[PDB]
RNA sequence: UACCUGGUUGAUCCUGCCAGUAGCAUAUGCUUGUCUCAAAGAUUAAGCCAUGCAUGUCUAAGUACGCACGGCCGGUACAGUGAAACUGCGAAUGGCUCAUUAAAUCAGUUAUGGUUCCUUUGGUCGCUCGACUUGGAUAACUGUGGUAAUUCUAGAGCUAAUACAUGCCGACGGGCGCUGACCCCCUUCGCGGGGGGGAUGCGUGCAUUUAUCAGUGGUGACUCUAGAUAACCUCGGGCCGAUCGCACGCGGCGGCGACGACCCAUUCGAACGUCUGCCCUAUCAACUUUCGAUGGUAGUCGCCGUGCCUACCAUGGUGACCACGGGUGACGGGGAAUCAGGGUUCGAUUCCGGAGAGGGAGCCUGAGAAACGGCUACCACAUCCAAGGAAGGCAGCAGGCG
RNA sequence: AAGCGUUUACUUUGAAAAAAUUAGAGUGUUCAAAGCAGGCCGCCUGGAUACCGCAGCUAGGAAUAAUGGAAUAGGACCGCG
RNA sequence: AUGUUGGAACAAUGUAGGUAAGGGAAGUCGGCAAGCCGGAUCCGUAACUUCGGGAUAAGGAUUGGCUCUAAGGGCUCAGCC
């Protein structure tokens, strides 16, 4: 049974947890299960500690300070990639992606490259073009619509007035007979 | 006369505190051809459940019946009879169903015996679900 | 949980209903909230639909609403003093809709004596030394002076709203409903509405 | 039930649809849309069960996704998407408009119209909605909500909306005389003048409705669409005209078609 | 097709019942050559279940550095497939059963002006006065492992978003008002009256809340929608594109789209009400209540109307027209059998609506569940165990026992 | 042309009135139970119609069966002051 | 002034008071003796009956202190006792 960062016990208990716990893999959307978590307190009734050297001492054991494990996968962002060059934020930085050479029998020496993500192409930004041609558009349209509006509301106006006029005129001409 | 309660009750639409150098009443119109009484436009009654100045709205069906009971305030209990015909004995039978109806202290003066004239709205209460919107006197009764 | 349903409790009659189906999560109802006087702490919760509701706990300040003079302003609320519906939410000082609460008079005494600059409170013998408010009441232009001379046909206050601007507390009814939308707004208590809480708060007090 | 339903039984669908029950136990349930579920036709029956160019589901899921099927304006590719009343669905390969007409029963008729006729359709409006900043809104019956329409149109007008541009061209002001289709009912089908309009405050106002051949009828105005002044309609008519001329010379014109020709 | 027959007597005419007569299922016995439809663990056990299966899912268009395949025109990044995994959606539909339930479910009729809403459709979304695209985690993978064991996961390096937070150049150059510096003109001996302009700043998109005031457009009727003033902008803050794919024609703009959201109508539901309708029972005639019973006031909570609940009041409300209570071998209806006419009996059963997943109760997520082919506990039953512990719900299709 | 003109029960009419089932139109599933097709040298067509009582809405009638009018006149009309 | 005296010791048997782990009448002719309950407030209360009773039947809950609120009155609507 796996133990629980701040659980503030030696023993075994069971704890309700929830998405974003420890020890507890969901599978429903806001699924919740009890899980049997043991303490945090160190005791003798563990079976095998995970024990992480923060300072390397003056001796060098040749199982771990020895043994070279270089890193699994080379920056991916477009912004990750200038961090780590100390690059500046006008320069290309698609040359200076960290790629990796493929070599096995059975296959031709092939080279592999990932995906930047999150760069200024030219397919983004007619993108970002087209979009404020909707924001034209827009504009445009609610401007043009509202004075033909405007336009059509004079165009009734002068009518359902002049025909107020003709029941005023029939007002008097009905009380002079 | 008004007042007796722990609150202050008023007609929350209109306001009564504005700068000064009667009330501002407010009453409305219910519809349906029905004629809004005297004694609401003039009266000093206030009551959130009146048809005239209160917010309740009048929809649904319109029914009638005759008062059986005033001893509860604000609120009265009426009948309403009627027959169920029997497909296998041609006959009927006498049913009646005595529902609870909210009297507005509009109409003053009712008396056991009226048909009243009652109209549906939202629930008021756990029963009440008709108010009354016309008081016709009952049959005779010149004294 | 607590639920609203009419289906548990008895007819019009009397009889008593027999259940049909367990409780089902449409006839929700939860813990009231009970608000009271502190720093601004509302949690919100989710509600049918997918909708928020602002669950207030304590709220110190409110936008309560001074009628005559088409004003409102935002000021902080310092005491309970008359609830209608209860009398333990008055010594539990608790804030629902329709609660007759104690606020400060300087965002609205201010307003007075900026918009019309005339001494309201102000107990005679001390002369304000910010000066602020008395560069406010003089140096006019000639032809606003015109103008600010008719602001002083409608300048007249009742007494017992004057009154309760000498302490610097005045009573104000709570308007908005504080446990859904988080708010505390409302409305000063004047005149004919003023008057009446002023007999019941001298009767609870005898 | 826990939620909306999804499924449709055979049995359910409506008599309109005449969809045989010895096929399958399910109806295809039409997506929802700008119309409801009964009184429309999904695009998966115009197809497969009213024109038979398709035999199976799969067929129809096909050419609906070929985007050769154009409804009203714009492409759609859903199978079962809620065909109302006159929705132009628009073929391009054949160069063939079908807009959805009632026939004299309560059946939708097959009616070929010509491609200058498929730019225009009529549409009933709802409600006179004022926008956020004094903006008058016409709601109709597919739910198009059209901003700054002509001040003249009132509750139950309808509109000659234009297709390609979204907006109206014309419209019919509710009077007396003027022709009429019967959506929904009894009388569903009917084409008539409008005689006589009945008023029901708080109840449902009820119209009668005077036929070509002086069969005149009643209907509620909820189930009422104009279509045009007096005797001159703004649309193509199918074959029967909205009559319903009685069962018995349906015999009698059935017999003599039969007999005639041999 | 609206129909009878035998039987009490020494024999007669009646009443009277019994038994024959014909339908309809349910079981059962004997027997059976062909073909077309079609019911089939409902009745006692809504009793218990070995085992197998029944809800998963990718387009050119959210993440592609898994060679797991594979093209060579590459250094201008990923040719293009592609397991997995993150993300999004569905999983609240369908299926089974009829245990509970007697104005209750349900059926006909209306209302939501008393409400919430996935998806779809049609509209909005440079309006606000201050960026050629921000940030860091993490899954897959490498590798260390534990437990007898779980669809158990623990630790260490990593690496992306249509996952998570953050936020602007522009439109944006100025308009409207309020402070209003200060100025101009006329007239008055003169203060005074009127006509005006005005630097500066502030506020000014929609959205939430409070207070106040007049009627663009409607409803049978608004405290409706719109309009104006005064403030508010929920830090457990409301938005106002910090996305991807195909052609590409001319300092930057154009066509075809998918996705994404705020808001309004639309579809779609859900939910409460309104009038009428329900089997038997009096060896059930009075019942309901200050432990809400029926109304009033004020609030809480709820999506909203409401004793739904609380606090203060009134003593009210139903009933012999059967209230209340009990039984039901009662899910209700559309309908089925059977009848000249009327009726009687049935309706577990394919369509609609309600209830449930062994019996209760409580809850997470989600728009929608009090979901159980989702969890959390108790009760009853049952399983593996290394004895430490873990794990289950066939009234879903089969199938097994009773 | 629009509105108001004692109220009902009752009678007539119209709308609103899920399908399936019921009666019933057409149709040689070779017949029939069934099913909604099909037939002619692309066309012709169908997939009707009936009731939905009982309850509720609307419209003609005034016989029958109910309730009521003014007799301490606060009675009905016409001008009124 | 302790009942017609005092002082010092604190042994058994006594007389008068008490307390006892576990069992709870197995003791004894026999629950003898001893022991349990106990006042008040709010619920609730059977068989039987001569309808008056049984009945405080039986069987349950509460009780302290402190700080407040409400109700129940006299003298001229408010004040004062």
């Amino acid at each position: 049974f796996p133990m629980k960062q701040g659980v503030l016990t030696h023993g075994r208990v069971r704890l309700l947890l929830s998405k974003g716990h420890s020890c507890y893999r969901p599978r429903r959307t806001g699924e919740r299960k009890r899980k049997s978590v043991r303490g945090c307190i160190v005791d003798a009734n563990l079976s095998v500690l995970n024990l992480v050297i923060v300072k390397k001492g003056e001796k060098d054991i040749p199982g771990l300070t020895d043994t070279t494990v270089p890193r699994r996968l080379g920056p991916k962002r477009a912004s990750r990639i200038r961090k780590l060059f100390n690059l500046s934020k006008e320069d290309d930085v698609r040359q200076y992606v960290v790629r990796k050479p493929l070599n096995k029998e059975g296959k031709k020496p092939r080279t592999k490259a990932p995906k930047i993500q999150r760069l200024v192409t030219p397919r983004v930004l007619q993108h970002k073009r087209r979009r404020i041609a909707l924001k034209k558009q827009r504009t445009k349209k609610n401007k043009e619509e509202a004075a033909e509006y405007a336009k059509l509301l004079a165009k009734r106006m002068k009518e359902a007035k002049e025909k107020r006029q003709e029941q005023i005129a029939k007002r008097r001409r009905l009380s002079s007979l | 006369d008004i007042q007796t309660e722990r609150a202050y009750q008023k007609q929350p639409t209109i306001f009564q505190n504005k700068k000064r150098v009667k009330l501002p009443r407010y009453y409305k119109n219910i519809g349906l051809g029905f004629k809004t009484p005297k004694e609401a436009i003039e009266g000093t009654y206030i009551d959130k459940k009146c048809p005239f100045t209160g917010n309740v709205s009048i929809r649904g069906r319109i029914l009638s019946g005759v008062v059986t009971k005033m001893k509860m305030q604000r609120t009265i209990v009426i009948r309403r009879d009627y027959l169920h015909y029997i497909r296998k004995y041609n006959r009927f039978e006498k049913r009646h169903k005595n529902m609870s109806v909210h009297l507005s202290p509009c109409f003053r003066d009712v008396q056991i015996g009226d048909i009243v004239t009652v109209g549906e709205c939202r629930p008021l209460s756990k029963t009440v679900r008709f108010n009354v919107l016309k008081v016709t006197k009952a049959a005779g009764t010149k004294k | 949980g607590i639920s609203r349903d009419n289906w548990h409790k008895r007819r019009k009659t009397g009889g008593k209903r027999k259940p049909y189906h367990k409780k089902r999560k449409y006839e929700l109802g939860r813990p009231a909230a009970n608000t009271k006087i502190g720093p601004r702490r509302i949690h919100t919760v989710r509600v049918r639909g997918g909708n928020k509701k602002y669950r207030a706990l304590r709220l110190d300040v409110g936008n309560f609403s001074w009628g005559s003079e088409c004003c409102t302003r935002k000021t902080r609320i310092i005491d309970v003093v008359y609830n209608a519906s209860n009398n333990e939410l008055v010594r539990t000082k608790t804030l629902v809709k329709n609660c007759i609460v104690l606020i400060d008079s300087t965002p609205y005494r201010q307003w007075y004596e900026s918009h019309y600059a005339l001494p309201l409170g102000r107990k005679k013998g001390a002369k304000l030394t910010p000066e602020e408010e008395e560069i406010l009441n003089k140096k006019r232009s000639k032809k606003i002076q015109k103008k600010y001379d008719e602001r002083k046909k409608n300048a007249k206050i009742s007494s017992l709203l004057e009154e309760q601007f000498q302490q610097g507390k005045l009573l104000a009814c709570i308007a908005s409903r504080p446990g859904q939308c988080g708010r505390a707004d409302g409305y000063v208590l004047e005149g004919k509405e003023l008057e009446f809480y002023l007999r019941k708060i001298k009767a609870r007090k005898g | 039930a826990r939620g909306p339903k999804k499924h449709l039984k055979r049995v359910a669908a409506p008599k309109h649809w005449m969809l045989d029950k010895l096929t399958g136990v399910f109806a295809p349930r039409p997506s929802t849309g700008p119309h409801k579920l009964r009184e429309c036709l999904p695009l998966i029956i115009f197809l497969r069960n009213r024109l038979k160019y398709a035999l199976t589901g799969d067929e129809v899921k096909k050419i609906c996704m070929q985007r050769f099927i154009k409804i009203d304006g714009k492409v759609r590719t859903d199978i079962t998407y809620p065909a109302g009343f006159m929705d132009v669905i628009s073929i391009d390969k054949t160069g063939e408009n079908f807009r959805l007409i009632y026939d004299t029963k309560g059946r939708f008729a097959v009616h070929r119209i010509t491609p200058e006729e498929a730019k225009y359709k009529l549409c009933k409006v709802r409600k006179i909605f004022v926008g956020t900043k004094g903006i008058p809104h016409l709601v109709t019956h597919d739910a198009r909500t059209i901003r700054y329409p002509d001040p003249l149109i009132k509750v139950n007008d309808t509109i000659q909306i234009d297709l390609e541009t979204g907006k109206i061209t014309d419209f019919i002001k509710f009077d007396t005389g003027n022709l009429c289709m019967v959506t929904g009912g009894a009388n569903l089908g009917r084409i008539g003048v409008i005689t006589n309009r009945e008023r029901h405050p708080g109840s449902f106002d009820v119209v009668h409705v005077k036929d070509a051949n002086g069969n005149s009828f009643a209907t509620r105005l909820s189930n009422i669409f104009v279509i045009g002044k007096g005797n001159k309609p703004w649309i193509s008519l199918p074959r029967g005209k909205g009559i319903r001329l009685t069962i018995a010379e349906e015999r009698d014109k059935r017999l003599a078609a039969k007999q005639s020709s041999g």
